[PDB]
């Protein structure tokens, strides 16, 4: 049975959104040449196919962010008022004092982050500020307003509580909570401040500008080969050459840049397909770990869950998540049920521990012996069926009534 | 002269034996919102990629043509880019505007009081 | 678009292969045969390529409808904002062409009131906790009710119990707590 407990803090880093692009079909492959135009328009509609689908991506771009950031109709601030209830939230909070609306953990992720052709790009509908006020928002309503403003209207719940309900989520009595707080607040303290000296490493978001740059740079290198032809520059090719007969090599590199085409537009598809479903699985996140508890393990962090914290970064989010874990261990002696008088007990929710001078009662997660009682047991059936079980009695609170 | 892709951007002149500068000209794409066939007819062109050098409204998002820009604020209608949405509001035409997010409201928060 | 990609000569003479078998001399119409099939195998693999696709995306759609169907239907879920916006009772599903219809059926707070609100509670020295609400106080006395719904009552021993003395416990209040027991003893 554990005899203490440290609360701790946790990261995870899920990718949210690419860079969105745009390629322009026809400008592309062809530039001033307008005969180049011309005989690519007898291979049809592979343009306005390719044009569609990167549209599609940049669109789709957008709908990750607005589903995965905008879960609140009202925009909640913080009171004035800080400390709530012993706790330093100093870190996260956006300080006001600072010009750009981010706060330190903010800063420091997004400085640790590092057109002839028709490589287009355009900017997301969202601005970093948008996000940050959404970060800030949800953060403000989760810390003061508890888990019921996800479900309906804010609540102003003092902060001890909100903890101490959490405790009770989890299988543990209010008592400690209230006992230990200074203690509780000082551990949280520190491991913010730890979590805050370790980022001062993001594995999972350089990765997908890196591949999506390589694509591109793979496009544009491919520009200079020369597919079989007698050169690669159209305007050297078409003052050199006859129009009567200019038709194979511009078909020849028509086929080959058209072909290039394809295959970048497939590796786009992939990608954009692997990075949506990524955010789905952040948007489920911020659905369950953030607005309320969820009793599934280790998926709101690791070991028992209590509450989370969001973020904000480059094309991405990051999470917090607080935790409670157990600590020290001591064995003990156990029983699976107690006889008094020929009749059975059973705990009602802790279990029986035996010191060895005397026998006890205590919940299954921070040992608190107590006296055992007729309240914090119940009878059923003879002690004859029970595999194992020992000889003592019970107390009677009703005994002081007699006199 | 070359670049990091291996193109023409620096000549020199053989007569006047000087550094010249080669830039793109070719450029630009054409983006139209429209409120609706059924509701009206005037249209807001835009251009993706312009400075607005060739009622404008210059943006991050490129030059806009034919809306008015006004501070008030408003819930975001139809996207443009930026923080940009546009609408059909006042007589009626188009106007555009820092997108809104909903209403502020913060909570008493007495630390000694539940709702 | 396929069957607007059928018909466009892709390089070649003409779109008719009886036209193209008829005007030239069958060892030259290779060339033309050659171009055409390149040109139509190329536009099916990229729609087949396309719909495969789409098919993947349908689906994860479908292992989240079924997952949906599972949970939400077959008794409630905690899972908050999963099956519903707010708390959620039920859920009713509906047949619609190629897709289902959810109705969820849900619990959202109304109207709420200011109240005055302690941690614990002071009456013989030693503390007491409450077991499943909160203690709330009007004005007049203390009050323990539901989470989530006001149903004031009167503090018991059968309501909270004891854990030690008041003088660690911050924000503790001075009041009793009525004993339904003592006046039995008479
Ligand atoms: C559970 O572990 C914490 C962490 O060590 C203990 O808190 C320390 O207690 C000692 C004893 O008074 C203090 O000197 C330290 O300053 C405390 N903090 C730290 C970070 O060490 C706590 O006492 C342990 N629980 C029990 C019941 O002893
Ligand atoms: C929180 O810790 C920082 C770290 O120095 C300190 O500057 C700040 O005053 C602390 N806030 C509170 C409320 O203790
Ligand atoms: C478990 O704790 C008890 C304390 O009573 C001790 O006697 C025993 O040796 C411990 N178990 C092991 C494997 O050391
Ligand atoms: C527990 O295990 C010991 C080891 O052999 C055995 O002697 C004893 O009978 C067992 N008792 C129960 C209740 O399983
Ligand atoms: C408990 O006491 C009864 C009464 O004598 C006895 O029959 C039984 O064997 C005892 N159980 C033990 C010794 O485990
Ligand atoms: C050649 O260049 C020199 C110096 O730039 C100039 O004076 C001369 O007129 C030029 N002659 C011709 C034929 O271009
Ligand atoms: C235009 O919209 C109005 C109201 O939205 C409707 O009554 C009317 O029938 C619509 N007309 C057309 C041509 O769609
Ligand atoms: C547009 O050109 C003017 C003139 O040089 C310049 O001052 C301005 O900064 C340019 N705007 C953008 C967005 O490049
Ligand atoms: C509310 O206060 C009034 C007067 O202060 C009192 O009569 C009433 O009993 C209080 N409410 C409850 C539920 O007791
Ligand atoms: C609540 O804050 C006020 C402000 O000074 C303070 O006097 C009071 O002691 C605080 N109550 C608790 C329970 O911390
Ligand atoms: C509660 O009553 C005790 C005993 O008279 C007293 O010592 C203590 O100061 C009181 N506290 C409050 C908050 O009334």
């Amino acid at each position: 049975i554990p005899i203490n407990f440290t609360i701790s803090v946790t990261t995870e880093i899920l990718p949210v959104s690419m860079t969105k692009t745009s390629v322009d079909c026809t400008m592309y492959i062809c530039g001033d040449s307008t005969e180049c135009s011309n005989l690519l328009l007898q291979y049809g509609s592979f343009c306005t196919q390719l044009n569609r689908a990167l549209t599609g991506i940049a669109v789709e771009q957008d709908k990750n962010t607005q589903e995965v950031f905008a879960q609140v109709k009202q925009i909640y601030k913080t009171p004035p008022i800080k400390d709530f209830g012993g706790f330093n939230f100093s870190q996260i909070l956006p300080d006001p004092s600072k010009p750009s609306k981010r706060s330190f953990i903010e800063d420091l992720l997004f400085n640790k982050v590092t057109k002839f052709n028709g490589l287009t790009v355009l900017p997301p509908l969202l601005t970093d500020e948008m996000i940050a006020q959404y970060t800030s928002a949800l953060l403000a309503g989760t810390i003061t307003s508890g888990w019921t403003f996800g479900a309906g209207a804010a609540l102003q719940i003092p902060f001890a509580m909100q903890m101490a309900y959490r405790f009770n989520g989890i299988g543990v009595t209010q008592n400690v909570l209230y006992e230990n707080q200074k203690l509780i607040a000082n551990q949280f303290n520190s491991a913010i401040g730890k979590i805050q000296d370790s980022l001062s490493a993001l594995g999972k978001l350089q990765d997908v500008v890196n591949q999506n740059a390589q694509a591109l740079n793979t496009l544009v290198k491919q520009l200079s080969s020369n597919f079989g032809a007698i050169s690669s520059v159209l305007n050297d090719i078409l003052a050199r050459l006859d129009p009567p007969e200019a038709e194979v090599q511009i078909d020849r590199l028509i086929t080959g840049r058209l072909q290039s085409l394809q295959t970048y537009v497939t590796q786009q598809l992939i990608r954009a397909a692997e990075i949506r479903a990524s955010a789905n699985l952040a948007a489920t996140k911020m659905s369950e770990c953030v607005l309320g508890q969820s009793k599934r393990v280790d998926f709101c962090g690791k070991g028992y869950h209590l509450m989370s914290f969001p973020q904000s970064a480059p094309h991405g989010v990051v999470f917090l998540h607080v935790t409670y874990v157990p600590a020290q261990e001591k064995n003990f002696t156990t029983a699976p049920a107690i006889c008094h008088d020929g009749k059975a007990h059973f705990p009602r929710e802790g279990v029986f521990v035996s010191n060895g001078t005397h026998w006890f009662v205590t919940q299954r997660n921070f040992y608190e012996p107590q006296i055992i009682t007729t309240h914090n047991t119940f009878v059923s059936g003879n002690c004859d069926v029970v595999i194992g079980i020992v000889n003592n009695t019970v107390y009677d609170p009703l005994q002081p009534e007699l006199d | 002269g070359r670049d990091i892709d291996d193109t023409t951007d620096a000549v020199r002149d053989p007569q006047t034996l000087e550094i010249l500068d080669i830039t793109p000209c070719s450029f630009g794409g054409v983006s139209v919102i429209t409120p609706g066939t059924n509701t009206s007819n005037q249209v807001a062109v835009l251009y993706q990629g312009v400075n607005c050098t060739e009622n404008v409204f210059q943006t991050r998002a490129g030059c806009l043509i034919g809306a008015e820009h006004v501070n008030n604020s408003y819930e975001c209608d139809i996207p443009i880019g930026a923080g940009i949405c546009a609408s059909y509001q006042t007589s009626q035409s188009i106007i555009a505007y820092t997108m809104s997010l909903g209403a502020e409201n913060s909570v008493a928060y007495s630390n000694n009081s539940i709702a």
